[PDB]
């Protein structure tokens, strides 16, 4: 069903070696070829392979008093895990050719801990500019012990212990089939025993593979550890895009709320209980992940120094927006421009590029990890290489806990605060002088949910004798938020002929009163939907557009298996190699009803200028001078958007087929 | 004997007009003038009748995007409402003329909400120049709901409707009457039908209406949101005038606090509850008042974030203190300096002089908003123009609240620890060369209760026929009110070379609670100004006299608007409503004796009045020195390097007569 790139016969055997690595990612097998070149790998006598002298030096160094050891759990938010991790990365990011890399990855591969590895291979794939084409599965696939809840992980584990199903019959009433001589374990999501409360209803888009997924690939495609001069003149603009990032996804979130009678993300305070708790069905083979229960108290003996911390690193931001003007961090810094902007994301997120170096230092804290450290209840560490693991812990289960959404909830803003210092956009910064929408027109716009399979084979132990074929085919099926393609078709009177840039939006109609939403108070509440530009003709034309071309969604990754006879072919998936970094298609709408639910459609048209000629990080950055988001990066005075080149349309959100997941995975 | 003022027909004309806009207030003549007018105004097409092009510009994009509806409540303490109460004072005050101002005034009356419009236009008529000495009614005479209990308020809703007194004489057991054509309605304080606490012993001051509207004066004489370069040299002195008002104004409740037996006012804490609550008994148009139970934990839910910005706003202060000399707002600041108290209260007030601005913005939060938001224990406001409203939403309202003395204590408590930086004055800065006080002599000092009536119409809705005809000031409201008799100070000076002289005048307690005498290292800020005044000294032996009649630093009761209008067929105005709206009322001068005699001392000053290098007639002639306000007891004392032979210290005692108790003037006899 998928857009094909055709691809060359050296490309795939480098994409091959490359996927390789990701294969049984938990055992080695002796026989295997990354082993063999890991062996005759001299790790010793090869400071020529690399770029950089002091980066392989300061490996070795490391590498000599020895790294975080096989089978524990990584997480990038402990400092001397972080330190070695990037340490690894700068190895693999300063391999003077393909060569050296393959060859490094091997070595890791084989004498490192796997999580770890799979880390800074991740990000070493997507950074190094001889990589930049090539592609990856899928996070819930490398590491599906992140996206599998306990029952699933069990019934597989006690599948495999057993090889294969006793009587079939038995096996199917507990949702495990065989399918092409494949193992299919059918998922529900959590019940009210995971989420006791009410963010239970949003289960379904909170435990969502692809939603988990976007923001693994949205950390690993910049993160805040590194510098960011790889992508030259994106630098100046690095806290611009932490925002919106943010606020696109919040924005997001509010929408399955508000369609599962939800309301308002509440505020929190570090020295009051948290109402909602979370608990993890999931496990490191050693610790239980932590539990959050109800009305959990943040402020307790164990974390008055951290809150010290939090409580200071929010109040110098107060003092700032107070201040109007004053120096940070080397700088003088006035609120009134853009170096602004960029300077509160940097803040936020204690990036390397907030101290204007390459990479963090060991003791510059970061309040992004001291909150998740605090929300996310674990006993403190027992040492260096073992703490007790919460969903906050990593990007691929962050989204899981409703705490994350307050967390980020809280960030936003106060990044919101220092925007009313922001001048609002005036009439004539918004009027395209001689163009004007006369009509916009949707197909129905329908949800629904629909199965979608991933290989989980990697949480699955083989022996020696079927480790020597590679093997997999141990399939999880699980109901996932999907919506029927759709066309948007704008209207457009003109009096000349320039590019134009169309812009769509959708935000939400009513709050949770029923009461219209007034865009001095929604402007933050509306996610991008497209960007595309448009030759532009004198009088009347129509523009056409499919939900399918969206710039900001993705098809569905392939698994393995499919990308393995794809590559046979001569092809690969263009999603998941030009844009993996974007959320999945599938999530574009919230859940609708059988009703419809009332949102808005913002149309947006405005004149093209012809810049900058780039290299991305994200596909939000599109070639544009404007800020991310605008109109709507900042406070709207509502009577400016009245220009005739703005269309707000009322649409309706269908639903269709049940409306509850669970429904699907149902016996007999 | 109502001290008068003579005036021209020029004057009594304009004077006219401007009282006309005070008239039936939530109503509209269709008949008057100011109608006609009103409707048909063309601001735009006026754009030449305005001093400053872009402010008629600003308001006319302001005012096609639509301003708060009618009816609604007003209160300048939220951003879109204030926004909208400044773009219309610039309209006000940048008028060419008074033609052009009373013109745009009709307009305004026309189309805004009422309390927006009486808002911006009373401080329009005190700050524009050509209206100086012009007069205004008391803010009791066109807010009277918000000088009054319901109780009240309903005898009077309940008698409008019947279009008279169903049963004269069941009516006067209400405490209701005619009197000619007025029908008159005795009024109690709240604590003769709720006594919640021990702050209910203080409600003849704290619901005084002299009070109240005496806090309306300070704000509308110099709002917040305002620069205040149009006063001159009072620009480098704004922090001194705001602490000294609240510094002065605290000592004054504080007596009264001590003369009911309660002591010292609590401090509280933005993580605690807070122990005392206030329930109110006003309504307005379609809401009561917000109450505060007893132990309200201001640290709920909702304020949260409201919490972190208003524990951030002290602690940069605090900050300030620990490191003496700073850069902050652009300016290089210095804790020694005694002048940094320019600063110092300008941050506290948030004001327009903090930033060097004109006009606040609404990126500049301000702390008192925000406290005064959360002690009011409202909930979120609905939207921009729909909130519920507690006492502290209003200048007119604001004295009721217990949690309103708390708030500014807290305040004048840190400026306060600011003046512990300050050098004590040595025994050379206040010595007067060859001059002593040999003697202080007063008259018995003595409080007492009586009646006093206001004009409470605007708190009516009239028919047709009765707007009409101008039957339209027919309701008071009669109500005791604290006073006490007029008193002789009688100093005796001696000076060995005739010389001219300063000579000031306070009050202060003699005990803490426990009965040891206040020293004045403790209670400097305790002192509360009587009076000061120039004499000329002569060799030899001198006798000064001064009636509290003449202390300046009072005024007497406002007349109601309805003798200003038999007055100015005589050509004639109130004076003491023209040159000194703004000072607290004289009656109110003492606290509540006790028919003991409670025990104060006055403190007498006299010291070399040389020149006057630095003072102040812009905002009024107060400080006719380049003396700091409440000199010499405007930084922390040394008791042996302080006292002179030009000091005096005199024990006093303030006695009550009558009845004590306001309510028993209010018993219908049988
Ligand atoms: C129970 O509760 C409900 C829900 O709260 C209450 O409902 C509220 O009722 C309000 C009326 O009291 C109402 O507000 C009015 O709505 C009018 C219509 O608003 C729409 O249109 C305007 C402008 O019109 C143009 O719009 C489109 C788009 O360009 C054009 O194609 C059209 O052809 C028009 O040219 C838009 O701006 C709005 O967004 C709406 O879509 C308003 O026009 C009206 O505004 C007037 O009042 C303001 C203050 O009074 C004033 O600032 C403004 O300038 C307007 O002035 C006119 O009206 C006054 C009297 O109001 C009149 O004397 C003047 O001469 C002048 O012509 C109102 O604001 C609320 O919308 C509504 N709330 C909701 C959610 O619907 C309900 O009242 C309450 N009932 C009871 C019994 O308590
Ligand atoms: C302001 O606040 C003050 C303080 O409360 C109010 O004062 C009260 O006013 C009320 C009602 O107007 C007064 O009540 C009347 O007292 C009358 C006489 O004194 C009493 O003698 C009786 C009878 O034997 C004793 O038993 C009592 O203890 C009293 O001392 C009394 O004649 C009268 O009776 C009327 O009502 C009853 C209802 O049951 C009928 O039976 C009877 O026919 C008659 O109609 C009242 O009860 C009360 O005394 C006052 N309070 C005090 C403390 O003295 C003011 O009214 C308030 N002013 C305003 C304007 O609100
Ligand atoms: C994902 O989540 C869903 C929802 O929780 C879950 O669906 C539930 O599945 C169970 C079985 O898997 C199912 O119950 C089975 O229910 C059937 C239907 O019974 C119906 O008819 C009864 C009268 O005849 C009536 O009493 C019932 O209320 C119901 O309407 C029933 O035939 C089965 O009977 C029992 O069989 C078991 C065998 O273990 C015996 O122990 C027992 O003695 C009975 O003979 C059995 O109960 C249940 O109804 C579903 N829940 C809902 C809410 O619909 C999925 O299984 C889960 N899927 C996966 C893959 O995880």
């Amino acid at each position: 069903e998928f857009k094909t790139t055709p691809v060359d016969a050296a490309f795939v055997e480098k994409q091959k070696k490359i996927l390789s690595l990701f294969y049984n990612v938990n055992e080695i097998s002796y026989e295997a070829e990354y082993y063999k070149v890991a062996q005759d790998f001299n790790i010793e006598a090869s400071k020529d392979c690399y770029t950089n002298m002091k980066a392989y030096e300061n490996f070795m160094m490391m590498y000599k008093v020895g790294f975080l050891p096989k089978n524990l759990e990584f997480s990038i938010f402990y400092e001397k895990m972080r330190e070695e991790a990037i340490a690894l990365f700068k190895l693999f990011y300063y391999a003077k050719d393909f060569e050296c890399f393959y060859k490094t990855a091997c070595y890791a591969r084989v004498y490192m801990n796997q999580g770890m590895f799979l880390y800074a291979y991740y990000i070493a794939i997507i950074q190094r500019s001889d990589t930049a084409s090539f592609v990856l599965p899928a996070p819930y696939e490398a590491y599906p012990q992140y996206f599998v809840n306990m029952e699933v992980k069990n019934k597989m584990d006690y599948v495999k212990m057993m090889d294969g199903c006793l009587d079939e019959k038995i096996c199917y009433n507990y949702g495990i089939i065989k399918e092409n001589e494949q193992f299919v374990m059918y998922a529900n999501y959590s019940n009210s025993l995971t989420y006791p409360n009410n963010e239970d209803r949003i289960a379904y888009l909170t435990e969502d593979v692809g939603l988990n997924a976007y923001y693994y690939y949205f950390h690993s495609h910049l993160p805040f550890w590194w510098n960011s001069g790889k992508y030259g003149a994106f630098k100046e603009r690095r806290g611009e895009i932490y925002f919106f990032f943010y606020q696109q996804l919040l924005a997001r979130y509010y929408m399955e709320r508000l369609t599962n009678g939800l309301g308002k993300i509440p505020e929190f305070s570090w020295y009051s209980p948290l109402r909602t708790g979370y608990l993890p069905p999931f496990n490191s083979f050693y610790y239980p992940f932590a539990q959050r229960s109800n009305d959990y108290e943040l402020h307790t003996e164990k974390n008055y120094e951290e809150i010290r911390f939090l409580d200071i690193y929010e109040k110098t931001f107060f003092q700032y927006l107070q201040q109007g003007h004053f120096k940070a961090f080397d700088k003088k810094i006035d609120l009134h421009s853009s170096k602004a902007v960029n300077f509160v994301g940097n803040y936020w997120q204690t990036n390397a590029d907030l101290f204007e170096e390459d990479f963090l230092q060991f003791y510059q804290r970061s309040y992004e990890v001291n909150a998740r450290r605090v929300l996310g209840a674990a006993p403190k560490p027992f040492n260096q290489y073992t703490f007790i693991p919460s969903a906050l812990d990593f990007y691929q289960t962050s989204a899981r806990d409703p705490a994350f959404y307050q967390l980020y909830k809280r960030i936003v803003q106060y990044i919101i605060e220092f925007k009313q210092y922001q001048v609002p956009y005036t009439q004539e910064a918004l009027h395209f002088v001689g163009l004007k929408i006369s009509d916009v027109k949707v197909d129905k716009m329908v949800t629904f949910f629909d199965h979608f399979d991933f290989d989980a084979f990697n949480t699955v132990y083989f022996s020696k004798e079927e480790l020597k074929s590679s093997p997999h085919g141990y399939k999880v099926r699980q109901p996932r938020l999907n919506h029927k393609p759709f066309t948007v078709t704008i209207d457009i009177k003109s009096d000349v002929a320039t590019n134009a840039v169309v812009k769509m939006f959708l935000g939400p109609k009513y709050d949770e009163n029923g009461f219209p939403f007034s865009l001095e108070d929604n402007w933050m509440n509306f996610y991008e939907l497209d960007w595309f530009v448009q030759k532009v003709n004198p009088g009347q034309s129509q523009i056409t557009r499919s939900s399918t071309d969206f710039a900001f969604f993705k098809e569905d990754s392939l698994p393995m298996a499919e990308i393995y006879k794809l590559l046979d072919q001569g092809k690969i998936p263009t999603d998941m190699f030009n844009s993996s970094d974007t959320m999945p298609s599938r999530l574009m709408l919230p859940k609708g009803t059988y009703d419809g639910f009332p949102f808005q459609l913002f149309v947006f048209v405005y004149p093209y200028e012809p810049t900058p000629k780039e290299s991305e990080p994200f596909k939000a950055v599109v070639p544009d001078n404007k800020p991310f988001g605008y109109p709507f990066d900042r406070p709207v005075l509502p009577q400016y958007f009245k220009q005739p080149n703005m269309f707000f349309k009322k649409v309706l959100v269908y639903h269709e087929g049940e409306l509850f997941p669970y429904l699907f995975n149902i016996p007999h | 004997t109502i001290k008068t003022k003579n005036v021209d027909a020029v004057f009594v004309e304009k004077q006219k007009k401007i009282l006309s806009f005070f008239q039936d207030v939530s109503q509209l003549n269709t008949d008057d003038e100011y109608y006609k007018i009103g409707k048909d105004y063309d601001i735009e097409m006026n754009m030449d009748n305005y001093t400053n092009k872009k402010a008629v510009e600003e308001f006319l994009k302001m005012y096609r995007t639509g301003f708060m509806p009618k009816n609604l409540e007003f209160s300048v303490f939220y951003d879109k409402m204030r926004d909208e109460a400044i773009a219309l004072f610039h309209l006000f005050y940048y008028a060419k003329d008074f033609e052009t101002f009373y013109k745009t005034a009709c307009f305004a009356r026309v189309h805004l909400n009422q309390g927006q419009f009486l808002y911006a236009f009373y401080i329009a008529v005190i700050q524009r120049s050509d209206c100086h000495g012009f007069v205004v009614p008391a803010p009791y005479e066109v807010y009277p709901k918000m000088f009054m209990n319901m109780e009240v308020l309903q005898k009077i809703y309940v008698t409008k409707m019947q279009d008279g007194l169903i049963n004269p004489e069941a009516a006067a057991k209400y405490g209701i009457h005619k009197e000619n054509d007025y029908f008159v309605y005795k009024a109690n304080y709240s604590n003769a039908v709720l006594y919640n606490n021990e702050e209910q012993r203080l409600t003849y001051f704290t619901e005084d209406i002299g009070m109240n509207a005496y806090y309306y004066y300070f704000h509308s004489h110099l709002p917040f949101w305002w620069t205040s370069e149009k006063y001159g040299a009072l620009k480098e002195r704004r922090g001194e005038v705001y602490f000294y008002f609240y510094q002065q104004l605290l000592a004054r409740y504080y007596f009264e606090r001590l003369t009911n037996g309660l002591g010292k006012i609590p401090e509280f804490s933005w993580y605690s509850p807070i122990k005392t609550g206030y329930y109110p008994l006003m309504l307005t148009k379609f809401t009561p008042f917000a109450q505060r139970p007893d132990y309200y934990n201001l640290h709920t839910e909702e304020n949260y974030e409201r919490v972190r910005f208003l524990d951030t706003y002290e602690k940069t202060f605090v900050q300030f203190l620990q490191k003496d000399h700073f850069e902050a707002f652009g300016q290089k600041i210095d804790f020694h300096d005694p002048k940094a108290i320019n600063f110092v209260g300008n941050y506290w007030q948030d004001n327009a002089d903090l930033y060097g601005e004109e006009v606040t913005k609404d990126y500049q939060r301000s702390y008192e908003v925000f406290a005064r938001r959360v002690l009011g224990a409202a909930p979120m406001p609905f939207d921009k123009y729909t909130f519920m409203p507690s006492a502290m939403d209003f200048y007119q309202t604001s004295l009721r609240d217990p949690a309103f003395y708390q708030l500014y204590n807290r305040i004048v408590e840190y400026i306060v620890e600011f003046k512990q930086y300050l050098k004590p004055y040595t025994q050379d800065k206040l010595y007067f060369d060859g001059v002593k006080i040999t003697d202080v002599k007063v008259d018995k000092l003595t409080t007492f209760f009586e009646n006093f009536e206001f004009d409470a119409s605007n708190s009516v809705y009239f028919s047709k026929e009765e707007i009409k005809n101008n039957h339209v000031h027919d309701v008071k409201v009669r109500q005791p009110r604290l006073n006490h008799s007029p008193f002789n100070v009688n100093i005796e000076v001696d000076s060995n070379v005739a010389s001219d002289a300063v000579v000031k005048i306070f009050l202060a307690p003699k005990y803490d609670d426990n009965g040891i005498p206040l020293t004045l290292e403790d209670n400097w800020m305790k002192f509360f100004e009587l009076d000061w005044f120039t004499t000329k000294l002569t060799a030899g032996q001198n006798k000064i006299i001064r009636n509290s009649n003449e202390f300046v630093i009072f005024k007497e009761d406002s007349v109601p608007m309805t003798e200003i209008m038999k007055m100015l067929d005589e050509g004639k105005v109130p004076f003491d409503m023209s040159e000194e709206f703004c000072y607290m009322p004289k009656r109110l001068m003492l606290p509540r004796g006790t028919e003991g005699g409670f025990p104060f001392q006055l403190f007498v000053f006299v010291y070399p009045f040389d020149n006057k290098g630095k003072d102040l007639a812009p905002f009024e002639s107060f400080v006719l020195d380049n003396k700091p306000l409440g000199f010499p007891l405007d930084r922390p004392v040394v008791d042996a390097l302080f006292k002179v032979p030009n000091m005096y210290f005199k024990d006093i005692f303030i006695y009550h007569e009558g009845e004590r108790f306001p309510y028993k003037f209010n018993i219908p006899s049988y």
